[PDB]
């Protein structure tokens, strides 16, 4: 009975009253989070739907547990996790920034002015910061190990892992050095994969060390197996030792009464060859990453080899990094390449109730594990985000040398810069230009309110401080609440990781300033 | 002491790591029609569970998270 | 209100002193309830479950898993708590008394307008003097018999009551003391826990061999074998098929009575090469053959060991395997290729004890055992249940304190001595960190109070009694539970165990710390 | 101002549907009371005077018995302690057989004079101090009271005599053929070694001619009938199989694969002459009656009934191992003919009928074997049952007696003699702990007076009586069951006493259980939830 | 209201041993009578 063009579910919201919630929204995004930045930043405890606490103050881990419907604020969801998976670090901080230029540009949008002017100034402005980031930057020797780590602990001052910064630090660097590969003229990091973070609650932080190899939770298969092996040769494997069907269908047809003896004694022979084979190079461990059948452990036992089955893929891999080891699938093609020599030490250790596999004193490991020992299962949780945040810094400064002053420092200085540039405009997009400029003082703003100090005349004082000639490295001390030049604070942040918040906070303002039209409901029509 | 469920704990880990863009949430149907005009489409290959609940009564929420 | 509430109307937030009000209402509650489990003298809470089983407990531990909570605050303290459990085995109550203490004197200071991070740094600062004073205070002894009954002591007093904790210290000892291997970490997997109900609760011993939940399937087999030949096997012994889709064809009945009599060979094959190496071995009858497997024996193979007086058991217990190796002195075999009278282990005595629907066999007098059981007995399964905790948390305590070259006075007397340590500390420290020094110096000196108050007699006086005959004498001091003067604890032999202390420390501090420093709690996984 | 708050801390953080009490009035006292309620429902059913319960359980099934243990098992017991105090109660009926009653009242004495004692000012630590030292002091004077032992266990009128009055509480009114009955199958078991086995007794429920037609047979009885034409052997030579009486088959796939005309010819012929053979080759063996644990084939009993076979399927493996124990064969695996050594051996087997029940019966002629059956007759189902419940409580007395052989006098001489000792013992000993131990000795007055009011007399002056005679020193006498009035009796001379074992498990698990009761401070209670079972 | 809730806790003792109420009541009524002759016996006089 109703005519109806567009489904009665279907709902149109147009005009200016779309720009207006767009911006309200990523502004409420910024201040969900607008505490959690600096090193005097708080906690925040987050319910997991599936009954689980995530206790953090990390930007990436607080907004994705955060569930929307405003799709603006899932824009700034996923803008927060583009800058996590790109750099690692920054995610506070880009949320902020896209806020505050949203803000100033509804200021904008209150008059006259259309978004692509807006937009238009906001890319030049971009330019214009990219260019001055790259000015300000200085040269890193990454052969120093002293300058790493300081780059290291000035990343992870403002987490809960800030306590035990040395060993942090330490920790990070040595995996993201040992982990570090090149081969045929390919350079490679790869922490993804290996460098894989194992956490044990119980103990104590202090004990928490990156091993030189690979400890993953197994135990030997049989009890007469040898647990302590001085310099063990591994050989790995993905084919199971066990007597598994045909693909085809074969079904058999016994008329004699020794055929089904014949049979089963096929079987076992079978089972032997395949541990002959395996026998004949006389390694020390045999790791599957399927079962191994009682015989074969039999047949193993008999050449004094420890075996060890179901390990998964990625800790195959990681162990075949580790002792410099190739997976094999069929024994018979097993050859003396493959037999990973140069593990300097495997041992089966009791760990509270639990059994641990380690295989920690190889030479030139490619692989590690980072055993970490807390209060808890959050605890370590938070410390493996830490963890994570210095590991991504170290690889980004490995690949990226470059550095630029941190605590506010850089954004009071490249928006020195653009106002002294905007100087020169003389035109329309001057103001949205010198607004967007100024939008970057929100840093050194939110580090001065989450200090607790003043922030009127602390943010002036650092205004008229960086209208000097050679003030581009004064910031503002974020555990003190005073003026100080960050070449003695020594707090520096890589170039990559300023960049990629410049520009991700940019262009998730000219994304939301492009929309002033929202239809909702409608179906998704597979 | 298979039967304990080691592996089960693990399970767990792994299952944490969702995905990469978020996790969404499940689909709420809002009346009977639509729940009949959603049920008759797609092909058989589809396989549908359906869950009937009430706020507050115990044993919903854990097994919606589920 | 909220930015959350704002973008998720239906979302539950609290913010700034809402969340310190409820983490702080959540520890104190977990406090006030586990105040009376602390100390011999705590009172026995029983716990029903929805089922309606009965479970009389005293431990931290098994009272927060079993008590009807459901707060945030709650769960991050139960799980410090059973990570606390997992690896030390005890000094779970004083975990959670030691966190709810530390966040109320917090909170104490945080009330008159503090920030918790001041609170914090003066936490961190106290909790490294104060792991120095531990370091220099503990006790390093040789670990001789009695210092371990002492440990087992004090451990299995406050879990049990007087009669029961002395038979467990000597059992949990001397099992110790028979597993352990100089220079070698104890294998607690090797003293298997059995659990019999049909005994007093002061019957459970110790047992210098092991004990199977599980008899001889045959009518026939002995019930008392005096010298016995042990054979571990890992063998199947009964029927089983081919992989690969074998099937049978006949064309007449004598066809399929020789298909018959020839599909067991392969079994029987086995089963012969055990009867003949059991022949070689004892041509006479004085000594018996017990085969252990892990796998079933079918029928037709219990039959034909039995008719060779050969008592053989099925489907063991994984784990039984080693311990059956460690205990008898054998070789556990996945096959009879080549076995030799070598792979037999030995048993001075092995019978089948019935109890009902079940059947126990007892493998004992084994020449020098390396694997023990322990042989819980008592009227009710609430009582057993008790008695296993209360054998585990002194397994661990032995073992720590076996582990550690030290031990560490118990009544509350190192607690004081901290205390005291960390007041003539503070000055050292700079800033208005010494508010949090002296908070956590208080929330340190909880032990003795909870002894006290559980004891009956007065806190605040017997505190001060034993605050003021340390500082005048210098010595270690604790409460003592009977009278409420001061005690040496090291004299009269109540001993803690060092890693227990440092891990209390340790995980209470941190799980403070960060406590302390959440601003907001949220739950927004809705719509 | 019209809404009382949950108190912040743990009251709020308490589940939805849970509970929590705590403290002396919210904890102790409740479970002492519902400790009380207990014994109160099962206190009238205690002594020879007491009164069978008809109790319907939730599947409408009808239990009439005055059994103490059958009561509590049978009752949807719900509260903790209750709890507690029943599964004591099962726990000595395991150990024992006999004195559930006395658990139960003897529990629920302590914990109502437990209560006594915590209101006047006494502490939980304190009484429980007091009874432990009580139950110490009653272990140590138990064994100076054992007036006589067994002397003899081979004998039919000393055990009659014996076991008299454990299957008098239960069926006053005939006691003296019952314990005939239970007297002469446990005499037929418990051959020369030491060992008894309480298995070995079998009871045969048939229902029509009054339990007063009840006998004992010495081997045992099947309700069954034959699967062949024989049902009667004078002379059996029973052969037992646990395989089916059948040719045996492969265990992967059978398939008779023909390939020629003649193959399908002869293949039946073929068939049918092995089973043939096979059965005239257990024939020839002198059998002439198998007993087959599983399903019997056409052929094979039709070759049986040709050869003169008498053929019992036994579904139960139990029953075929029983009946293996009982004629002395061996259950054999194949189907080949028995050796000399696993040959059965029985005096007569026959197939009859009784009342209306087809039964197939294996008996022995001389007063020896290895399992004994008693057939018990009757009007109802439910008569039965409780007779068979009074043979089971005899023959765990007997084994009782068998294991140890000292007895205590009965009707409550030795309680009146335990409280009087512990009364006199705990007068000496200064300190609190004195009024633990005299309740501790009160408490034993709970079974004379229970035995007063079921015999319809006044308790205290039964008591005041027992007393006097106490004092003077006749410390084996207790009240007289037969009289009307008040009146008390030697119960050496009557013979009415009881197992010191059954008295020392009983009086141990009751004060161990009132103990444990007491430990208690605390109830958290989760939510009901489910837990059909 | 304590004495009664007493008075009934020490009759139930009684109620429970096969004692009939009415001979509770009239050893309850003579120990009430002399109560108050002891009363009156111990009371002391005032001048107002
Ligand atoms: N000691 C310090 N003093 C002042 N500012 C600091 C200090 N350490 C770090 N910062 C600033 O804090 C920021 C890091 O905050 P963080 O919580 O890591 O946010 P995000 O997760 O977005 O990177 C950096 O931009 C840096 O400039
Ligand atoms: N006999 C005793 N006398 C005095 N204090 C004791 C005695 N036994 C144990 N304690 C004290 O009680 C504490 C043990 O309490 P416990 O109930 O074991 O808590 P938890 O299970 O958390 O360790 C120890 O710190 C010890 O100092
Ligand atoms: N003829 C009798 N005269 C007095 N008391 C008797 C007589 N026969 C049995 N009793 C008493 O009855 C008690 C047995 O009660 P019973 O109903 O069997 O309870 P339970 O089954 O728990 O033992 C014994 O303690 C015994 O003293
Ligand atoms: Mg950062
Ligand atoms: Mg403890
Ligand atoms: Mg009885």
């Amino acid at each position: 009975r109703p005519v109806l063009v567009l489904s009665q579910n279907t709902k149109r919201e147009s005009g200016r009253k779309v720009q207006s919630g767009n911006i309200n929204a990523a502004k409420t995004i910024a201040d969900i989070i607008r505490t959690c930045l600096g090193p005097k930043s708080m906690m925040k405890m987050l319910l997991d739907p599936m009954g689980g606490i995530v206790m953090t103050n990390d930007g990436n881990a607080i907004l994705r547990e955060i569930q929307v419907q405003h799709p603006a604020a899932k824009s700034m969801i996923e803008i927060s996790r583009t800058q996590d998976e790109e750099v690692g670090d920054g995610t506070t901080s880009v949320i902020i920034l896209a806020g505050e230029m949203l803000s100033v540009a509804e200021h904008f949008l209150e008059q006259q002015m259309h978004p692509t002017v807006v937009i238009s100034a906001y890319r030049k402005a971009l330019d214009d910061m990219i260019s001055t980031l790259k000015k300000i930057s200085i040269p890193v020797d990454i052969s120093d190990s002293d300058m790493m780590l300081n780059i290291i602990n000035s990343s992870i001052t403002t987490k809960a892992i800030s306590r035990w910064s040395s060993l942090a630090c330490n920790i990070a660097l040595d995996a993201v050095k040992m982990v570090q590969f090149e081969e045929n003229g390919r350079k490679e990091i790869d922490i993804k994969k290996y460098a894989r973070v194992e956490k044990i609650p119980g103990g104590i932080i202090e004990d928490s060390c990156v091993l030189r190899g690979v400890m993953i939770n197994k135990d030997v298969t049989h009890p007469r197996m040898r647990r302590y092996i001085k310099n063990p040769r591994i050989v790995l494997l993905d084919s199971s030792l066990e007597y598994k069907k045909g693909e085809s269908q074969t079904d058999i047809e016994i008329t004699r009464e020794e055929d089904f003896t014949r049979i089963l004694q096929m079987e076992e022979e079978y089972i032997q060859q395949l541990c002959e084979d395996i026998i004949q190079l006389k390694p020390d461990v045999v790791i599957t990453e399927k079962g191994i059948s009682d015989l074969a452990q039999h047949y193993l036992m008999r050449a004094n080899i420890t075996a060890i089955r179901r390990v998964r893929k990625t800790d195959n891999n990681r162990i075949a990094r580790a002792c410099g080891a190739r997976i094999v699938s069929r024994p018979e093609e097993l050859r003396e390449d493959d037999v990973g020599t140069g593990a300097g030490l495997l041992e089966i250790k009791k760990i509270g109730d639990e059994y641990f596999t380690f295989i920690t004193d190889c030479k030139d490991p490619k692989a590690c594990t980072i055993l970490l020992r807390g209060a808890s299962k959050e605890i370590l949780s938070e410390v493996e985000r830490n963890l994570q945040d210095a590991m991504q810094v170290c690889r980004n400064v490995l690949l990226d040398p470059q550095l630029v002053p941190g605590g506010g420092a850089s954004e009071m200085a490249v928006a020195h810069a653009l106002t002294e540039k905007s100087k020169a405009m003389t035109g329309v997009e001057q103001w949205p230009y010198r607004a967007v400029a100024q939008a970057l003082e929100v840093i050194p703003r939110t580090l001065i309110q989450n200090c607790g100090a003043s922030t009127i005349r602390l943010l002036t004082s650092l205004r008229a401080k960086h209208t000097q000639e050679n003030c581009e490295t004064w910031g503002v001390n974020g555990e003190t609440g005073t003026l100080v030049d960050m070449k003695e604070l020594g707090i520096w942040e890589p170039l990559a990781v300023k960049l990629q918040t410049y520009k991700t906070a940019v262009e998730t303002a000219v994304l939301l300033l492009r929309i002033d039209d929202i239809v909702s409901g409608h179906k998704k029509k597979g | 002491f298979l039967q304990q469920y080691r592996k089960q704990r693990m399970e767990e880990m792994r299952q944490q790591l969702h995905k990469g863009p978020q996790f969404k949430q499940v689909f709420e149907i809002s009346s009977g029609e639509g729940f009949l005009d959603m049920i008759d489409k797609e092909q058989k290959s589809i396989v549908i569970m359906v869950h009937i609940y009430e706020d507050g009564i115990p044993g919903t929420e854990a097994m919606n998270g589920c | 209100m909220a930015a959350v509430k704002t973008l998720n109307p239906k979302a539950e937030v609290a913010r700034a002193q809402a969340a310190l009000a409820v983490n702080i209402s959540a520890a104190r509650g977990l406090q006030d309830v586990l105040r009376t489990n602390l100390g011999p003298k705590g009172t026995m809470k029983m716990l029903v479950s929805g089922a309606g089983d009965i479970k009389l407990t005293k431990d931290g531990n098994v009272l927060l898993h079993e008590m009807q909570i459901q707060h945030p605050t709650a769960s991050l303290i139960a799980k410090v708590a059973t990570a606390q459990d997992d690896i030390t085995g005890d000094g779970t109550t004083s975990n959670v008394l030691i966190i709810g203490e530390l966040l109320k004197q917090a909170d104490l200071y945080i009330s008159e307008g503090l920030h918790p991070r001041i609170i914090t740094e003066g936490f961190e600062a106290a909790k490294e003097k104060a792991l120095q004073f531990l370091e220099e205070v503990k006790v390093s002894r040789e670990m001789d018999r009695e210092t371990l009954i002492d440990v087992a002591r004090t451990s299995l007093r406050t879990k049990v009551h007087a009669e029961l904790a002395d038979v467990l210290t000597e059992a949990v000892v001397d099992s110790i003391l028979a597993i352990k291997k100089q220079d070698e970490p104890i294998d607690l997997f090797m003293i298997e826990i059995m659990e019999m109900k049909h005994k007093s609760e002061t019957d459970t011993s110790l047992i210098r061999g092991l004990v199977l939940d599980h008899g001889a399937r045959h009518p026939d087999m002995k019930k008392r074998v005096e010298d016995a030949y042990i054979l571990t096997c890992n063998v199947s012994l009964e029927y089983e098929k081919t992989e690969v889709n074998s099937g049978f064809f006949y064309k007449s009945a004598e066809e399929r009575e020789k298909l018959v009599k020839a599909e067991r060979k392969f079994i029987e094959d086995r089963v012969k090469k055990i009867i003949e190496l059991k022949r070689k071995v004892c041509g006479d009858s004085d000594k018996g053959f017990v085969v252990i497997n892990q796998k079933g024996i079918d029928p037709f193979s219990l039959d034909a060991l039995s008719k060779e007086g050969i008592v053989a058991l099925r489907r063991a217990k994984r784990r039984n395997m080693e311990r059956l190796t460690l205990a008898c002195g054998g070789v556990a075999l996945n096959s009879f290729d080549d076995l030799s009278p070598d792979c037999l282990g030995h048993a001075g005595l092995v019978y089948e004890y019935t109890l009902g629907e079940e059947k126990f066999t007892f493998i004992e007098k084994c020449n020098n055992p390396r694997s023990v059981t322990l042989l819980i007995k008592g009227p009710n399964k609430h009582t057993l249940t008790q008695i296993k905790d209360a054998v585990r948390d002194g397994l661990r305590a032995v073992k720590n304190a076996i582990d550690d070259g030290c031990v560490v006075p118990g009544a509350g007397a190192v607690e004081v001595a901290m205390a005291e340590a960390l007041i003539k500390h503070k000055p050292s420290v700079k800033g208005r960190a010494q508010l949090g020094v002296q908070a956590f110096a208080d929330a340190l000196l909880i032990i003795p109070k909870v002894l006290a108050q559980n004891s009956g007699f007065d806190l605040q006086e017997t505190l001060v009694k034993i605050q003021a005959e340390h500082s005048e004498s210098g010595q270690l001091v604790g409460v003592d539970l009977n009278t409420g003067e001061p005690m040496v604890a090291a004299e009269v032999g109540v001993w803690d165990n060092y890693c227990v202390k440092k891990q209390l420390l340790h995980s209470c501090t941190v799980i403070a710390t960060n406590i302390l420093l959440v601003d907001e709690i949220m739950r927004a996984g809705m719509s | 101002a019209l809404h009382v708050p949950k108190a912040p801390g743990f009251a709020q953080m308490l589940k939805e549907g849970a509970k929590h009490f705590s403290g002396l009035e919210e904890a102790v006292y409740r479970n002492i009371q519902a400790c009380k309620e207990l014994a109160q429902t099962t206190r009238t059913a205690y002594g020879p005077n007491g009164m069978n319960k008809m109790v319907i359980n939730h599947l409408e099934k009808l239990f009439v018995t005055n059994d103490a243990a059958t009561i509590l098992r049978e009752l949807e017991v719900q509260h903790p302690a209750a709890k507690m105090i029943v599964m004591a109660s099962h726990m000595q009926e395991q150990e024992v057989g006999d004195g559930t009653n006395f658990v139960l009242v003897f529990a629920g004495a302590l914990l109502e004079l437990a209560e006594e004692l915590l209101r006047i000012g006494l502490s939980v630590s304190e009484v429980i101090e007091g009874y432990e030292i009580a139950c110490r002091k009653a272990h140590e004077i138990l064994p100076n009271l054992v007036c006589c032992s067994a002397k003899n266990l081979r004998d039919i009128d000393e055990v009659s005599s014996l076991l008299r009055t454990s299957i008098m509480s239960k069926q006053y009114g005939n006691e003296v053929f019952l314990a005939k009955l239970i007297a002469q199958a446990c005499v037929s078991i418990f051959p020369d070694s030491g060992h008894f086995n309480v298995d070995n007794i079998r009871v045969c429920k048939i229902l029509g001619s009054g339990i007063s037609s009840s006998s004992v047979l010495h081997g045992m009885v099947f309700k069954k009938e034959t699967e062949g034409d024989v049902t009667s052997v004078k002379d059996a030579k029973i052969a037992v199989y646990s395989c089916p009486f059948d040719g045996m088959i492969t265990e992967t796939k059978g398939t008779v694969l023909i390939k020629t005309a003649e193959e399908l010819m002869n293949f039946s012929k073929g068939e049918e002459n092995l089973m043939d053979a096979q059965v005239k080759a257990i024939a020839d063996t002198g059998a002439n009656v198998v007993v087959t644990g599983g399903k019997v084939a056409d052929m094979a009993l039709h070759y049986a009934n040709k050869y003169n076979i008498m053929l019992v399927r036994l579904n139960s493996k139990w029953d075929l191992r029983r009946l293996c124990k009982t004629v002395g064969a061996t259950a054999l695996p194949r189907l080949t003919p028995p050796v000399l050594e696993e040959m059965g051996h029985c005096d007569s087997v026959y197939l009859s009928e009784v009342g209306d029940t087809q039964v197939v019966v294996f008996k022995h002629e001389k007063e020896d074997g290895a399992i004994s059956t008693i057939v018990l007759r009757g009007s109802t189902d439910n008569l039965m049952d409780d007779i068979e419940r009074a043979v089971d409580d005899g023959v765990n007395t007997f084994k009782v007696l068998t294991r140890d052989k000292r007895l205590v006098p009965g009707g409550g001489a030795t309680e009146i003699e335990l409280a009087k000792q512990i009364t006199s013992y705990g007068e000496t000993c200064p300190g609190l702990e004195q009024y633990a131990i005299k309740k501790f000795a009160e408490a034993f007055e709970a079974i004379p007076r229970a035995l007063a009011e079921n015999s319809g007399v006044k308790a205290n002056e039964v008591i005041s009586k027992l007393y006097a005679v106490h004092q003077e020193g006749n410390k084996n006498v207790g009240l007289d069951i037969e009289a009307e009035v008040p009146a008390v009796k030697d119960m050496l001379e009557a013979g009415i006493l009881d197992t010191y074992l059954g008295k020392y498990w009983a009086i141990k698990l009751a004060t161990n259980a009132a103990v444990t009761v007491l430990r208690v401070d605390q109830i958290i209670m989760a939510k009901p939830a489910g837990g059909p079972k």
